């Protein structure tokens, strides 16, 4: 078949929508194809959760001619799935074929085996994700939050999730006072109760492992008394372990367990209870006076 | 006198059996004395089995820590001694001790009951 | 004939076009289970490359031109590598050596997140906290968040029990073993009939050799309980064997009477 006429008529209400009126030898292939170009640019959903612009990816155009109809800024969070099949113009390439009363999913066959007028491919399909992150920078930047403008919820989500928990044991033990520091430390998953508790065996007398000491305990005390045990024992002179490591005696066992109230300077309700074991603590708080 | 400590409770059992010997004290009050078990054996000096203070902390021998219970009843003012698994070496005399929290003149031995296992 | 011919607008590609798999390692390592990792597009020749960097992951092909995304399927990091440290969630694996950092050609391998709050690591770390591989941070660390399992399902709770009866029997054999004298320790801060009654019985089953060099304050000499009943204060108040004593080797009821000493406003002794 061979054409002898074309011409684009305008459509009736949306100025995207025109009719490709097509004229063949064979009375029989005239028809009038209405088919969509472009959109608009889209910061807006077209389905809850989709974008859906009117433009069909033909098989072999670049990816990016598809998205080339959202704003950059709104597109982040969406990505480029699978589309229904549709079919466009080889010379204009694009155009989003309908299949109307007379356009039928047949006569489109029909015209591509006949000649090259007709290109076939997949329609525009985006859904609503979230941020996708490509650095690690990009990671740094949500997790230690100097920056969580495309962040998605999994690194941003107050450390509620444990996506964050790799980057912050160095992050924190280079600053261990940070506030977002100590709001993963309250999330209480092993990985910070470890890394603080690294922390506090050489940083006890610092202000940041009074809260730590307070945050683990009663739920996860060990981590504690373990960094107790080895600040106490590299500092078996300063005068804040002489109830926790005694330091006249070969084991400094003086004063733990219930012998913590022998001593007035182990119970003295001023000093930081970091500086007394968690069951050494508790024993505090069961002493019979007099 | 009638500072009565008997002891009570006492017999005959296989090794292995139990045993609960009572002393219901009468003169004596146990919020201000220690009660103590003894137990002499044939030939042998009297010596201290179980404890318990005026405040209720108990105390053992070695050799019978575990087996043996020492408890009291201040309402009853009795003081008990529940025994389990007896062994042949517990055969001997067991009566009842009181002393007084600070009058250490007052010290009062009780009339024993006998505790026998065999077979 | 002429045709109208017409050029679609340039394209302007999204983050996800220009997402680069060789860059993303840090990104794909956190991901969970159910959690769709974004890749962007992938090259045929690439997919190989991809799949033995992330084992763990199936790559699905999410899109046209090739986008991709990684979605974890399994954690397959190993006891030895996954129970000795609690800051470590993955590791990398190549040419035999395993290294925290990422290396070109190397291979994904990671840890369960709830390795450490089940009994995952129990039997590992069972016999590593014996004789020299013992560390006393991850072991106590390990007893101890062992009181407070998080996995507190039925299997969780029962993975609990099957490790007392373990340790239990090993402490009945010799109770100064320091991971024996972390776990009697961390019964003591439970604080319940059950924990103050296995203390008893791991204490009671020792030898006469550690009982005369340990709990000498449990099992007095006569002299010293016959002298002890001239007081009205509990023995364990002034008896220098139990203010010399290991609080952790202590019966229940020496423990219990060392708290009822009667302090004066101060120190009391």
């Amino acid at each position: 078949v061979t054409l002898n006429r074309i011409k684009i008529a305008p459509g009736i209400a949306d100025i995207r929508d025109k009719y490709m009126e097509l004229g063949f030898n064979y009375p029989e292939y005239n028809r009038a194809v209405k088919f969509a170009e472009e959109s608009y640019t889209y910061y807006y959903e077209t389905s809850p959760g989709e974008i859906k612009p009117k433009f069909c990816l033909i098989d072999g155009m670049s990816i990016d001619h598809c998205s080339s109809f959202i704003v950059p800024e709104f597109a982040k969070q969406y990505v480029l799935i699978h589309g229904e099949p549709c079919s466009s113009f080889k010379f204009r390439p694009g155009s989003l074929i309908y299949y109307q009363n007379e356009v039928t999913p047949e006569y489109i066959k029909d015209l591509k085996h006949a000649t090259d007028y007709i290109a076939s491919g997949q329609r525009c399909h985006f859904i609503k994700k979230d941020y996708l992150l490509g650095d690690s920078d990009s990671v740094a930047k949500c997790c230690s939050k100097t920056n969580t403008k495309h962040c998605p919820k999994i690194f941003n989500n107050n450390y509620k999730t444990e996506h964050c928990d790799d980057f912050m044991t160095g992050f924190c033990r280079n600053d261990p006072g940070n506030p977002n520091c100590l709001e993963w430390l309250r999330a209480k998953r092993k990985p910070a109760m470890s890394t603080y508790s690294d922390i506090c065996s050489k940083h006890m007398d610092a202000r940041y492992c009074s809260e730590f000491i307070r945050i683990i305990r009663p739920d996860y005390f060990t981590f504690g008394d373990t960094a107790l045990y080895v600040f106490c024992n590299d500092h078996k002179g300063n005068r804040n372990c002489w109830c926790a490591n005694y330091p006249k005696s070969n084991s400094g066992d003086k004063y733990l367990g219930p012998r913590v109230c022998w001593l007035h300077e182990c119970t003295d309700e001023s000093r930081d209870r970091k500086w007394l074991y968690y069951n050494q603590d508790v024993q505090r708080t069961r002493c019979k006076y007099v | 006198g009638e500072v009565q400590l008997q002891a009570s409770g006492g017999g005959l059992v296989q090794p292995g059996g139990s045993l609960r010997l009572s002393c219901a004290a009468s003169g004596i009050v146990f919020s201000n004395n220690r009660m103590s078990w003894y137990r002499q054996a044939p030939g042998k000096q009297r010596e201290v089995v179980a404890t318990i203070t005026s405040g209720g902390a108990t105390d053992y021998q070695d050799s019978v820590e575990g087996r043996f219970t020492i408890s009291r009843d201040m309402a009853k003012n009795t003081v008990y001694l529940q025994m389990n698994s007896l062994k042949p070496e517990d055969t001997a005399v067991y009566f009842c001790n009181a002393r007084r929290d600070n009058f250490a003149t007052a010290i009062y031995w009780g009339q024993g009951t006998q505790v026998t296992v065999s077979s | 004939v002429e045709l109208p011919k017409r050029d679609p607008p340039p394209g302007v590609p999204t983050d996800e076009m220009l997402l680069n798999v060789d860059k993303m390692h840090d990104v794909i390592a956190p991901a969970k289970l159910l959690e769709y990792v974004h890749i962007g597009p992938l090259a045929k020749d690439k997919e190989d490359k991809v799949k033995k960097r992330y084992p763990e992951f199936r790559l699905v092909n999410t899109g046209p031109g090739g986008l991709s995304a990684l979605l974890r399927q399994s954690y397959a990091g190993t006891a030895p590598n996954c129970c000795r440290t609690f800051q470590r969630t993955h590791y990398w694996k190549k040419d035999g050596k395993i290294s925290d950092k990422y290396e070109e050609g190397a291979v994904l391998e990671s840890c369960w997140p709830d390795v450490h709050d089940t009994g995952k690591c129990d039997v590992d770390l069972f016999d590593w906290c014996q004789g020299d591989t013992f560390d006393r941070n991850i072991c106590h660390q390990w007893i101890g968040s062992a009181f407070n399992r998080a996995d507190r399902t039925v299997e969780g709770q029962q993975s609990l029990i099957n490790l007392y009866n373990k340790m239990q029997t090993l402490c009945s054999k010799d109770a100064s073993v320091p991971i024996c004298e972390s776990f009697l320790h961390h019964l003591r801060a439970h604080n319940t009939e059950d924990s103050k009654e296995m203390i008893d019985y791991i204490l009671r089953q020792q030898s006469a050799d550690f009982k005369q060099k340990y709990m000498r304050c449990s099992y007095p000499t006569r002299d010293k309980l016959e002298e002890s009943l001239k007081y009205a204060e509990p023995r364990e108040c002034w008896d220098p064997e139990c203010s010399n004593a290991n609080v952790n080797f202590l019966l229940t009821r020496n423990y219990n009477n060392l708290g009822l000493c009667n302090i004066v406003r101060g120190s009391g002794l």
